[PDB]
């Protein structure tokens, strides 16, 4: 996924694959982890890498 | 006898007190030559002897990082949790010497047995850095977790506090 | 937090009688009961609901 | 003469946590089960022979806690961990009985009888936890074969209400370690410890080796579904 | 042995704004760049307990004194003599 976004950079953007809704993402988790009791997520962190990597591969 | 009381304040405190154990390491053993006092005192001594050395365990890692920016990163997140759970072995520290200065205030097994829930803790965060001195990333991240394999929940949700904090 | 206000509250577990955020408490264990004068005492268990 | 016979109960109790006496000698054996203590010898021969008759009761709680508090800490991390764990957590409640009774000392006014008579129901109460510490001991039990002993023991026991309380209460506190690696199992289908606890182990048509050695607690049926 | 406790509380309290205590002894190396400082011969043994709180107030004066010399006298508008008034906010 880090390999991808190097491609479109070899393309030129400073484009988040597709939608804005990946960097609203970014903004979102920084306080859902910081909230929670000393935990991070990971059962549910592989779940989002799929919209992300579904997203930036049919986009590249 | 109470002043004694006194002096098992300070190793939690720092280390040394009234009278010195000469040594931060090994075991902190009374050392003051008495010996014509009785010998349960002594079984007292050897419950506190790895009290105050499982505090200054945890004072030599965040002291040999002596914040560098070279593995500013999670070396020192790691560091940040010793320190929070530092500040707590000081709290129940405190509550100990309101008892002593009031205004039973000696020691009894109440809190003989109190301070050895703290020692498991603390013992769950020694095997936690005994296991990696390293400060290089994802070799701590490897560290933590095999204590998160284990069996009983009890220190289990202890190392995932740091697992979280480590992952950060 | 909910971890740091649990700690902090239990005296780092060393209360174990209520949680309270007081550093001024005296550490009391609760008189003996009512019938132990007469049926002695076993072991208390605790649970979970 | 008068101050020797509290003297010898409040030395007592030091053994009873299962440490080292002040006027009470304490024998080293490794391995121990009963390691013998050397009381010192009263002058009128009647306040001796009740701190014989108690002697046994705080023998067998201070060798029993001794070795689980360390045995279970040694553990490659499966259920009797967390059972031994939980004696642990058990033996701090016991100890608040104890710092209550020494509170209401500054003076005599216990005697050895009423040691004896206080800790009377509690003797019944650590010696069937004496004899879980004695068996896993002796078979040096995996983790699906602890809770195959465990389970057949609160459930062929009766002789105190708070002792099968607690019988009880701690197997079914490391049954839920096991209760939920088999919903991992029969749900997900990942199966991961340490150490293997089921039957299954695995990797034509075969993909499990498969023994009757650390099947399930509960009868057999259960473990072929 | 509480007489000399409660005492050194008084005068740690007057130590760690960065000034002169009543029997810690203040010295200033370099231009007030690094100042050690020298407690009193104690007749408890918390020594070492006392110079756990010698560190904290070792490393407060040498922010204050270099902030209160950069807003005042090097003249950098931009950044130094602002930020320097920033620290001050925290002092």
């Amino acid at each position: 996924i880090g390999k991808s976004i190097n491609f479109l950079h070899q393309v030129c953007h400073d484009q988040t694959p597709a939608s804005k809704a990946m960097a609203v993402g970014k903004s979102a988790e920084s306080p859902k982890d910081a909230a929670e009791l000393f935990t991070d997520l990971e059962n549910a962190f592989q779940t989002k890498i799929d919209a992300a990597y579904f997203d930036t591969s049919k986009y590249l | 006898e109470t002043s004694l009381v006194r002096d098992l304040l300070y190793v939690f405190q720092g280390i040394d007190g009234k009278f010195v154990k000469m040594c931060n390491s090994e075991n902190c053993y009374k050392v003051d030559g008495k010996v014509a006092v009785s010998k349960s005192l002594k079984d007292i001594t050897s419950k506190l002897s790895e009290l105050g050395w499982l505090h200054n365990k945890i004072k030599k890692y965040t002291d040999q990082r002596s914040l560098d920016r070279a593995f500013g990163l999670v070396g020192q997140s790691f560091c940040a949790a010793l320190h929070q759970e530092l500040k707590e072995y000081y709290r129940l520290l405190s509550v100990l010497h309101s008892q002593l200065q009031v205004e039973s205030s000696l020691t009894l097994r109440r809190l003989l047995v109190w301070t050895f829930d703290p020692k498991i803790r603390l013992k769950t965060l020694a095997a936690l850095v005994d296991h990696c001195q390293g400060r290089k990333g994802g070799e701590l991240a490897s560290a933590v977790h095999a204590y998160t394999k284990t069996g009983d929940p009890y220190m289990r949700s202890l190392v995932q506090h740091i697992l979280g904090l480590v992952a950060y | 937090d909910k971890f740091e206000k649990e700690t902090r509250g239990s005296l780092f577990g060393a209360l174990v009688h209520s949680r309270t955020n007081d550093m001024d408490i005296k550490l009391d264990m609760p008189p003996v009961p009512e019938n132990a004068d007469l049926s002695g005492l076993a072991i208390k268990v605790p649970q979970s609901i | 003469l008068p101050s020797q016979e509290t003297c010898l109960v409040e030395d007592l109790l030091y053994i009873l946590i299962g440490v080292d006496g002040r006027y009470i000698s304490v024998q080293p054996l490794v391995g121990r089960q009963s390691r013998s203590f050397s009381v010192e010898q009263n002058l009128d021969s009647s306040v001796k022979e009740l701190v014989n008759r108690i002697l046994p009761v705080a023998t067998n709680y201070s060798t029993v806690t001794r070795f689980v508090e360390e045995n279970s800490s040694f553990e490659y991390g499966q259920v009797n961990h967390a059972l031994g764990a939980a004696m642990r957590t058990l033996g701090k409640e016991y100890m608040i009985l104890i710092s209550q009774l020494e509170h209401l000392q500054r003076q005599g006014l216990l005697s050895l009888q009423k040691l004896w008579f206080y800790i009377q129901p509690t003797l019944r109460t650590m010696e069937v936890l004496a004899s879980i510490a004695t068996s896993l001991n002796k078979g040096e039990c995996f983790g699906g074969a602890t809770l195959s002993l465990l389970h057949d023991r609160t459930f062929g026991y009766t002789g105190d209400s708070q002792a099968q309380e607690l019988c009880l209460y701690l197997t079914k506190a490391a049954s839920a370690p096991y209760f939920d690696i088999l919903e991992r199992w029969i749900y997900r289908g990942i199966i991961n410890d340490p150490y293997s606890e089921f039957m299954v182990e695995e990797h034509w048509d075969q993909r499990y080796t498969i023994v009757q050695q650390q099947i399930p607690s509960f009868l057999q049926k259960v473990a072929d579904k």
